[PDB]
Order: structure tokens, then sequence, then C-alpha cells
């Protein structure tokens, strides 16, 4: 089968390795929820492609910017993560991100993921950031800035209850594919 | 990779590996500090698997059946030996605490209390120094490696026969050429990743909390010289 490569970008704690961690594993982890992710290489199938999805993370990349680029070749899409309960993740997404991401990665489609969409109804999480003159990230705001940096799409997932995982990879392998 | 470490790092987490009689026995916090330092072994013996593929069965492969220049082999694999040298003896000395730790009668029942000193030691010092600059060579030589990969993969139809059959196994489904040369750079941007998570259940004793703190800042210093040290050769 073809393979393709993904890899996963986005501020440090916006959800990157949970979310990879429960799709390689297809479960929210029960009993411990692993550090760190090592690699994967997922067989998906997808509008009738039978398609080798290898999974990568930049965890632990984000301070070093003379390493963290060697994730980066021949990688065919990527998932530029932020967090729905962290409305700053989100402004450093067309400043920081997307400029690294478009000049490593030229012509590689980008996915904006907004993770965490169950903290949206959190009621701690609403009073934390109202404290800050904040609120959660409204749908809207994760299209706008989609729309903004030139993104294939918007697509919003919980690592948590797992709900969108599944569609967010499978729609990656689709954008990966195109050429 | 020996069955013996194999089986003892099989389990998810530690509160899976050893007995439940045993786990019902410790505190939360315990099972929990538990948890994080049994998944940096674990995460420690695949890296050290991970360059023992690479040496055994790419690098030396290539030598006995392949007629390949010896220093198109450097060039795909460089580093690996000292690599492998490096984690083989930081693997050694974290399971060696992980024995003295086991309770007797038992193979799999161990809590580890220190810590925080061999982290030290491996951070610190001439064994600092080897992984810096050991380090600032592979990762300024990766990108050229997977060049020479590429370039050998389309153009020699013998090296695409030796790569088709020694990567076939599925044991080796996510460790092929330029996924052990990926997993390899990416490998000490997890340590403080591991050591802040084992640090934040470490509070009990004040000497571990502190010489995981020592341990966490000298990672860190660690990584900074190697990506300072970082200059892409090309093919
Ligand atoms: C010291 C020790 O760990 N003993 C032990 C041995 C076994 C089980 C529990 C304990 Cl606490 O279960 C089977 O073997």
């Amino acid at each position: 089968a073809i393979r393709k490569k993904l890899v996963i970008v986005g501020d440090g704690a916006c959800g990157k390795t949970c979310l990879l961690i429960v799709f390689s594993k297809d479960q929210f982890p029960e009993v411990y929820v692993p550090t760190v992710f090592e690699n994967y290489v997922a067989d998906i199938e997808v509008d009738g492609k039978q398609v080798e999805l290898a999974l990568w993370d930049t965890a632990g990349q984000e301070d070093y910017d003379r390493l963290r680029p060697l994730s980066y070749p021949d990688t065919d899409v990527i998932l530029m993560c932020f967090s729905i309960d962290s409305p700053d993740s989100l402004e450093n997404i067309p400043e920081k991100w997307t400029p690294e991401v478009k000049h490593f990665c030229p012509n590689v489609p980008i996915i904006l993921v907004g993770n965490k969409k169950d903290l949206r109804n959190d009621e701690h999480t609403r009073r934390e950031l109202a404290k800050m003159k904040q609120e959660p990230v409204k749908p809207e705001e994760g299209r706008d800035m989609a729309n903004r940096i030139g993104a294939f799409g918007y697509m919003e997932c919980s690592a948590k209850t797992k709900d969108g995982v599944r569609e967010v990879f499978e729609m990656a392998t689709r954008a990966a594919l195109q050429a | 990779s020996m069955e013996m470490d194999e089986k003892d790092f099989a389990a998810d987490s530690w509160s899976l590996a050893v007995d439940s009689s045993f786990l019902q026995q410790h505190k939360k916090e315990v099972m929990k500090q538990q948890d994080v330092i049994y998944e940096l072994i674990q995460t420690e013996l695949h890296h050290v698997r991970t360059l023992k593929i690479m040496t055994r069965l790419f690098r030396t492969g290539m030598l006995e059946e392949l007629h390949l220049e010896p220093g198109v082999v450097q060039g795909l694999f460089p580093c690996v030996d000292e690599l492998s040298d490096i984690h083989t003896r930081f693997l050694s000395q974290l399971l060696e605490r992980r024995r003295q730790a086991l309770c007797p009668g038992s193979t799999r029942n161990f809590v580890i209390h220190r810590l925080g000193d061999l982290l030290i030691s491996q951070f610190s010092g001439p064994s600092a120094e080897q992984m810096c600059k050991t380090y600032s060579e592979f990762c300024s030589r990766h990108s050229k490696a997977l060049k020479l990969y590429k370039e050998l993969y389309a153009r020699d139809k013998r090296f695409q026969q030796f790569i088709r059959k020694v990567t076939r196994p599925a044991v080796l489904k996510r460790h092929g050429v330029q996924e052990c040369i990926l997993l390899v750079t990416q490998r000490i941007t997890k340590y403080p990743l591991l050591i802040s998570r084992i640090l934040q259940h470490s509070h009990g004793i004040e000497e571990e909390r502190q010489d995981l703190t020592t341990a966490l800042g000298l990672v860190k210093e660690l990584l900074s010289n190697v990506d300072e040290g970082i200059y892409q050769l090309e093919k």
C-alpha cells in the first residue's frame, strides 16, 4: 500500500501527543496515558484507498529551532493543532507555526485542528478563562483562522471523549493523497 | 532486545506490570511516580532496540550483502556505533537500578526510590560531552542520510531488494531506515518531558526532588548545546 507521512505541530499542551495516542490505540487510555509518542504506522482505508499513514509528533521540539525542522522532510499532510480552552495558542498559529510550516513544507496541505472541544462546556475552563478576560475558542474563530492561513480545512475533536478523532485522520489521509 | 527485558516492559504501565496484591500495598502517588519511571525505561529499551536494528540489521546487512562503498554506509548511518554504546550503557544502569529494587521472590514487583543520581551522571561531565558531540554530529548529518537513502533506493535495484527483504517482518513496520533516523533525532527531546512528569510526583523525599530538578536543568542545557551545534550538511 501507498505510504504517506503526517506530522502534528502546535504549542506545548495543545493536546497533540494525546491525539496521536488515542488514535493509535483506538480509545482514551483507561489506566495510564503515556507522556510521549514514539511513532506509529496506521493502516487506513479511506474512500476505497488503502494507505499506510506514518504518524509523527513534534512535542519536546517547540523550544529547539534547529532540531524541530528535522521532523519535516517528506511530510504529506500537517495537522496544525491548537487548544479550544487556550485562545492564546490560536494567536500563535498565523505568526509562528504557519510561516515555518510553509517555509519547510511548501505545497503540503495543512488541516487546522481544534483540540479539546469538550472543554467548551466545562464550567471550570470558562471560569479560568473569564479571570484572564477570555472565553473558549468559538467555532467561527477557528474557521476564520483556517481561512486566513490558507488551510485545506478546519476540524474539531476531543481526544478525551474520542469524538471527531477518526474523522481528522481519515481527512488527513485524503489530503495527503491529493497531488 | 532480549526476551527477559521485553517481558519486563510488556505491560502498558507499572500498575499493570506488577502483581495486583503488590500494587494494592502502595500509595497512589507512588503508583503515579512509578508509572512515569517505567515509561522512561520502557522507551529507553525501545530506543536501544532502534539503534540495534540500524547497526545489526541495516548497516551490517549492507556490508555483508551489498557491494556499496563503506563511505556510503557511513553516510546512511552516522555515529550509530557511538549512539549504541552511550544508550546501551544508560539502559544497563536503569535496568540494574530496577533489579536492585525487586522484592525478594519476585522478578516483576519493584519500586525505584532513587533515579535523580543516575540521571545527573548521564547528563553531566564527560558523559554529557560525548552525547552533545555525538548528537550534534548525528543531527547535522540527518538530512544527508535521508537523501542518500532515497537516491540508493531510486537508482540501485539490489539496494531496493535488500530493503524490501529486511523490512518485510511485521515487527519492523515502523522501523524502516528513515523512521529509525527520525526516531533517534527525536529521542533527546523526550527526556525533559519524561523527567518533568517524574519530578511532579517525587516530592516525598526532598533529596530526590532536588536531584530530579538538577537532572532536568542538565538535560535542557544539553539540548540547547546540541541545537546550537547543528549545521545541516548536504549530499
Ligand atoms: C516481594 C513480592 O513481590 N512478593 C510477591 C510475589 C507474588 C505476588 C505478589 C507478591 Cl507481593 O503474586 C504472585 O507472586
